[PDB]
């Protein structure tokens, strides 16, 4: 069977029932509230197409996902949010692990540069945090 | 022979 | 859309603090320290998120060394006290690990010595221990259970009519094999004899059991495979024959049964089907002891060497030389091999080094420990200690913490 997913824009996607249902959230809307189509006010068409692509391929971060996640941080952030909203644990996990890999093995200054973060410690406050390591 | 836990191929 | 985005600030801002915390939970300690100094909000996320507590808990969940320390040192009481307590604790745990690893490498330990006080035939052939007790099998035909903390004898189990050569226990039962050719099943709590298996024609030299099945092996040159529906309902499934001398040891998991023999061979059998798979050949004399887990078999032989083997291809990965007499017991964990010999000496080997073919042989034996006055028959160890037993009628606890 096919189920229509409706993005926040309004664009409708025909999706197979068993892949769609990788999101417990979308599964709940089908099985418990019996809604067709499934409105998704928190996911736009561009992000929704990206998530559907990821779900099909996945019917502990492999090589195909790493290429899929070669996107800007703004899109990765939107992807984290969609995975949370849809509750797709697999996608939330790989995206969060991807962010942690961008953090690990760097000095605080290099981390700041990665994410465009300004250092807002007082001199005194930074020394105290540093003294405790 | 004093070790009863193991045995050769005899 | 946006080129860059402060995930750790942005996520809590939208009420998704747990996602930000989950991202940081993947950091190693040093990267978690770095995250603390990125900016005030990053620090708040790690602190309000109790990230240092979560980091210690993940280790206890993922590292028996950390789990063991939590228990021994008592800081485990606080797991599952502010964030700063765990941040300050973490380096103390690291230093603790470092001192333990140094004690192993340098042989610094304390020693407890149990005199088993055997009236006639002296010696302890086998043993297993936990945090509460040491269960031991003796040449005087008894099983003695010792309190791990006070070292007193809490129970003597009688019923075998020859030496207790091998034993294993779990949360419900002790199972023993004997020179009298029987296997016996005892209640681990009360010591009551629950079952006796009459089958082997000669001394039962080794046994292992797990998850409802047991393998036994005998001086009679056979292996028996058992299904245990309960302590009192144990059925023979198959007899494996093929060894040309006594089978001195057997180990198994869900993939394979592994047996070794006076006939100089290790044999590999399919656990599900009991079909012969392959012989690991190579030792020049009989094999006295063995341990098998995952893909690694390590065996000790009358040829005075230890061999490491891959179970799938049968290759010998390393020959360990250094013992001056028969290698009589052997065990191994993630980091070390521990072996005991007929001359009373115990050796500690660097297992990682041994599995790396670049490492030279002379660097492989970390220490030689000399406190027994007779053949070492059995040992068991963990991150913190060794428990060994000997023909000299003693049990030693070697404590590296
Ligand atoms: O023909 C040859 O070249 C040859 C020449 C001399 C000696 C040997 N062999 C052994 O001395 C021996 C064991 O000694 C025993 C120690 C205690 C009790 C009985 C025997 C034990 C095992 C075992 F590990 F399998 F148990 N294996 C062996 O090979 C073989």
């Amino acid at each position: 069977p096919s189920i229509k997913l409706q993005s926040s824009d309004g664009e409708i996607f025909e999706v197979d029932v068993e892949i769609a249902k990788q999101s417990v959230t979308i599964k709940t809307m089908l099985e418990d509230l019996g809604m067709d189509p499934v409105p998704l006010p928190n996911v736009n068409a561009a992000i929704l197409k990206k998530v559907i692509q990821w779900c099909t391929h996945h019917k502990d971060i492999p090589v195909w996902d790493q290429e899929f996640l070669k996107v800007d941080q703004g899109t990765l952030f939107e992807l984290i949010l969609a995975a949370n909203y849809l509750d797709i644990k697999g996608l939330l996990d790989v995206t969060c692990k991807t962010v942690a890999n961008m953090i690990k093995g760097k000095t605080p200054e290099e981390i700041r540069k990665t994410f465009n973060i300004k250092n807002d410690f007082t001199e005194e406050e930074e020394a105290q945090v540093r003294k405790e390591n | 022979y004093l070790d009863s836990g193991i045995h050769s191929g005899a | 859309s946006m080129l860059q985005r402060d995930f750790i600030t942005a996520l809590p801002a939208r009420g998704l603090d747990h996602i930000a915390e989950n991202i940081l939970s993947y950091l190693d300690a040093k990267s978690l320290c770095a995250a603390e100094l990125v900016c005030k909000e990053w620090y708040r996320v790690t602190s309000d998120g109790m990230l240092w507590k979560k980091l210690i808990e993940r280790m206890v969940r993922t590292d028996s060394l950390w789990r063991g320390l939590a228990e021994r040192r008592g800081w485990g009481q606080y797991l599952f006290p502010p964030n700063s307590f765990y941040r300050a604790l973490y380096p103390k745990i690291i230093q603790d690990i470092e001192t333990i690893e140094s004690n192993w490498r340098c042989g610094r330990h304390s020693l407890q010595r149990i005199h088993c006080r055997s009236e006639t035939s002296k010696g302890v052939y086998c043993l297993q221990y936990d945090d509460q007790k040491i269960v031991s099998g003796l040449r005087d035909n008894t099983i003695k259970i010792w309190d791990k903390n006070t070292l007193e004898c809490k129970r003597i189990l009688t019923g075998h009519t020859g030496s207790v050569l091998c034993l294993q226990y779990d949360e419900r039962v002790i199972i023993t094999g004997s020179s009298d050719s029987t296997v016996r099943v005892w209640d681990v709590n009360t010591g009551e004899m629950l079952n006796t298996l009459i089958h082997h024609c000669e001394a039962v030299l080794h046994l292992r059991f797990n998850n409802g099945m047991m393998v036994t092996c005998s001086k009679d040159r056979s292996i028996a495979v058992w299904d245990m529906a309960s302590p009192t309902d144990i059925t023979l499934r198959r007899v494996l024959v093929g060894h040309r001398a006594a089978v001195n040891v057997v180990d198994f998991d869900d993939k394979y049964i592994v047996s070794a023999s006076g006939d100089r061979t290790i044999k590999v059998w399919n656990t599900s089907t009991c079909e012969f798979v392959r012989t690991l050949n190579g030792h020049k004399r009989g094999i006295a002891c063995l341990q098998y887990r995952d893909r690694l078999v390590v065996s000790g032989s009358s040829d005075n060497t230890i061999r490491l083997w891959d179970i799938e291809c049968g290759a010998c990965l390393r020959v360990l030389e250094g013992h001056e007499e028969l290698v009589r017991c052997i065990r191994f964990d993630n980091k070390r091999i521990v072996s005991g010999a007929y001359d009373g000496k115990i050796k500690v080997w660097d297992l990682v080094a041994a599995l790396d073919p670049r490492a030279p042989a002379g660097t492989l034996c970390l220490r030689t420990l000399v406190e027994h006055s007779g053949r070492v028959f059995r040992l068991q160890f963990d991150e913190f200690q060794i428990v060994s037993s000997s023909h000299d009628d003693t049990i030693l606890i070697w404590d590296f913490l």
